[PDB]
């Protein structure tokens, strides 16, 4: 019965597993090292200077684990593997 | 070519608030580093004349 | 499918190559002279 | 429609298929690049007042000789700093150029780019990614031996998690890659998006899309070059 | 009940059995009861201190450069000066407020607050 | 049974996910920075005026990936890829 | 099968991911948000009169993703894209 | 199959997420809030009256934050939206 | 295949979100105050019995809530609402 | 093709939808409640005799959702109800 | 289709969600004991000897909830109840 | 008739999923948080490194283990798959 | 229907499932390390590079489950286990 449609179907909720997943994990991660770099700011001025190296460093192993993900989401909803 | 019209108003707008907000700090600071440099090679000059 | 490499990864690997010799021939150590 | 993966003179050499936009936006990045680095040592002034290109310069280079001093010895690995800043600015225009009004319509509705950012590609990622990768595997092997850097790499900072260390250097290369096109692919695709919308309708979310586009663009360039040195600096020790 | 020993610099101000101390440490407002942890906290530039103590009102203090230190039996206030509220004259901690010097400042809100006017 | 059908109902499954990922993701990062904040004026009230810098930049980032989802989620239902 | 069946089925789902996680993101953050509010309050009482400026803000934005969801699940279960 | 029945499942499944998500959020936020209180008594123990206002206030905003799904789910289970 | 069989399985895989979320909230909002409970006591043994007046509240509006969701637990698992 | 069969699918689903929430909720709040645990007693080595107390309580009250959950997912498996 | 290989499906659906619980609920839980332990052990190094009790009580309300999960795969999969 | 085969591979490959899915969240959290107590006691103790890799590395190992548990079991779903006709 | 087609789809939920938890845990376990980096950064403005050695092992051990997951759903996804 048009099996293209399974495929697609099946494509389109495991996107959206892929979306959902990366975004809790990118919002969450953000908002701790945000925090961190909020507390850091708060106990002395000057430490500014050098928190947004460490802090863009841990955005940057945080956003990872979303966007690698949302390639993969693409993949999963454009060029479906296995699409027959 | 609507979504061209739309994407230009856009990017003017895009530019408009650069203008208004971004650019000036930047400039700012440019010239604050550039006065910084004039002023430590007079400091210089005049440190050698003394 | 899109996310397959292609011939191109060549390319642009070899314009980087060049830029790097931009950049380690004429900005960078005359920066770190005037520095 | 939005037809994701497309592309334009695309082409074929030596039996293999090269992607026309990459070249062209590739290339032109690189132009802006050797441009801005010629006009920066035509009108560099070791005495007198610098020039805004001269500044923007040297701030990007005092920024990566810190990172890499702090991260490692600046004296240990010169190479690195050339490399480093370079990458930031190659990918910081590559991103930045996006913001150009260059969007039409393709007779199909479908929204049509004269340039579209390298990194939205895989393969200008993957170069990237897979230079740097050997840039400082090599490095790593100078450092410590061509026998010695897979001991020591294998072996990690502690001997008996072997295993993760394997996954821990195929994770630096792909990860540095991939990370920085999603940053770039969402972008390609979302603009499309807006496309889809009336012009009446499509330039305020396209506005303020490219005007955080600006800032993710700014901050992944930093990212990749942070990142880049961090590595540098992890795979030369003892 | 636990023993409060209030103690300056020049002497030793005041001691007993208490039931409860109200103060304000540099991170926040803070209760110690009879079996408190140990603790070592400054008091905040314009500290105040209340003693609840059974069958009598509470004493407020002010003190200047307090520092609480709270241990399994006893509670010790380091005040480089202090003054009872019967002590406390509102007319001048209020004239006083807000001089030119943080220190005074800190002196004349800390006696205002003792004094209950806040 | 046309495909399309199916196509439809996968996509909006899909959409679900997205906004659900999303929110939770932007939801609880925006709790942890707003904590930040929060605690950090409270302790140094003084500090008010640099606080609010770092904080807008992680919300920056937390409600960029959300609005990446409301996008995408768009996609999925207006424009389902493959629904052909 | 009635192919609207399953289009509805399939929104009514998606609308239950999104009313799903949109709650559980904003109970967490203005949890979150509270627990700050509630901790500079009986830290520094004083602090409170100038504590809900920043607060209101914080639960101000987290409501607002949350709220947003809603609309969008009103969108899923009345006005289901692809409906027939 | 009969159209209705299928709705209904996938009415039933959306309010079952609903209230799942509901129910999570409400117990993490309101835990957290308590938390902030306990700790703050603790601290303070004379302060307990004077943090019920601002705790009452995010419970106040987070348990109310649930409720919403409540209500939702009866539309979803007692009037369910596009039901043939 | 009988409509109520369809019915019935949404029901019961309802029922399960129902509880899946409900445990979550309930023990991680148990967990949270009894964190709370616990550091308090260790801080000031003295004031346990008044640190006891607000858990007792956090963990009777936790509680209550999962015990909320078993209330309509049983209205989806055993008077199935639309049911045919 | 069997009623009973899909209905039996369904309670199965619920059934690990029931053990799976309860057991994240149950380790997490355990883990919580034993680092609160442990820390006091790393602060105050002399204090695990009253610090038990509350421990006991906050294990009592998750292990309780637990089994709670543990009971209906046996409910749901061995006697699922509407089965005919 | 065989009823038999939609009730095996559904098991394995099951037993699959009842291990991603119990490993969630494992990991998070244990991982917080450990962060108690290790800080307890930085501030206390002596007080190692000891705070190993309380800890493994932890892993264990912790690790028994994981088992416990493990059992149920065995009454899920290998011995499905329902079958037919 | 559905070929019941691939019925029961379906399910057991969502199980499995499933079970990586929660495994990885567990494993990455905890170790997560694991490192920050390390980075702390690290951070405030600069010499006590060597004293916090005993206790650290024993609360990873266990994550790990019910990581590596979920990950054996997921090799009887999609592999071994139980049930199949 | 075809089986292959219903094999794949079952293929791709569960690579989506599997890429949306290593999503989550690499995010918010990245998020917290990076946390941690960079409160000692601000206490200590020296300890930058001692700090780097122990946030890169604990960032390489969840940057490994991550990618273990990645594999993983690569093979579910290109090369089926099970697929006929």
């Amino acid at each position: 019965l048009d099996p293209n449609a399974i495929i697609t179907a099946g494509a389109l909720i495991g996107g959206g597993l892929i979306m959902g997943g990366g975004a809790i994990g990118a919002g969450i991660g953000d908002g701790i090292a945000g925090n961190a770099l909020i507390s850091g700011i708060a106990r002395q001025p000057e430490a500014q200077g050098r928190l947004f190296t460490p802090f863009f460093i841990t955005v940057g192993l945080v956003e990872a684990a979303y966007f690698i993900n949302l390639a993969f989401m693409a993949l999963f909803v454009f060029a479906t593997p296995g699409l027959q | 070519m609507s979504i061209f019209i739309g994407q230009l108003i856009g990017f003017a707008v895009i530019a408009f608030i650069i203008v208004k907000w971004v650019v000036p700090p930047v400039r700012t600071l440019m010239r604050n580093q550039q006065e910084a440099v004039r002023a430590a090679l007079a400091e210089s000059a005049e440190a050698a004349k003394k | 499918n899109f996310l397959i490499p292609n011939g191109t990864f060549f390319a642009v690997l070899i314009i980087f190559l060049i830029v790097l010799g931009v950049i380690s021939k004429w900005v960078v150590p005359p920066i770190s002279k005037v520095l | 429609a939005i037809h994701v993966g497309h592309h334009t003179l695309v082409f074929e050499l030596f039996g293999m298929t090269f992607n026309g936009d990459t070249i062209l936006a590739t290339a032109v990045t690189a132009v802006i690049v050797i441009a801005l680095a010629f006009y920066l040592r035509a009108k560099v002034t070791s005495t007198g007042v610098p020039s805004g290109v001269q500044l923007f310069w040297e701030a990007l280079t005092i920024q990566m000789r810190q990172q890499i001093e702090g991260s490692i010895g600046m004296k240990i690995a010169p190479f690195v700093l050339p490399l480093s800043v370079t990458i930031f600015v190659f990918i910081l225009i590559s991103n930045w150029l996006a913001v150009l009004p260059l969007q039409y319509g393709g007779a199909d509705g479908a929204a049509a780019e004269l340039y579209k950012a390298p990194a939205s590609d895989i393969n200008f990622v993957l170069a990237l990614a897979l230079f740097v990768f050997v840039c400082y595997h090599a490095a790593g092997i100078w450092r410590r031996g061509i026998v010695g850097h897979p001991i020591k790499v294998v072996k990690g900072h502690v001997a008996f998690l072997a295993p993760i260390n394997i996954v821990e250097e195929l994770a630096k290369p792909i990860s540095l890659a991939l990370r920085l096109f999603g940053n770039i692919f969402a972008g390609g695709i979302l603009v499309a998006l807006i496309a889809m919308f009336p012009w009446y309708i499509q330039w305020f979310p396209n506005a303020v899309w490219k005007t955080f586009d600006l800032f993710v663009g700014l901050i992944q360039a930093f990212i990749f070059s942070l990142l880049t040195i961090l590595y540098f600096s992890q795979s030369m020790e003892l | 009940d636990l023993n409060v020993e209030i103690v300056a610099v020049e002497r030793e101000l005041w001691s007993g059995p208490a039931t409860f101390v109200f103060t304000r440490t540099t991170a926040g407002e803070i209760g110690i009861l009879p079996r408190h942890i140990p603790l070592v906290a400054q008091l905040v530039d314009d500290a105040m201190v209340r003693v609840e103590r059974e069958g009598e009102d509470d004493l407020r203090i002010a003190v200047d450069g307090g520092f609480l230190s709270v241990t399994e039996e006893t509670v010790r206030i380091l005040v480089e000066n202090a003054q009872f509220e019967s002590e406390i004259d509102a007319d001048a901690a209020k004239e006083d407020a807000a001089s030119d010097d943080e220190r005074t400042a800190a002196w004349g809100r800390a006696r205002l607050r003792a004094l209950g006017q806040i």
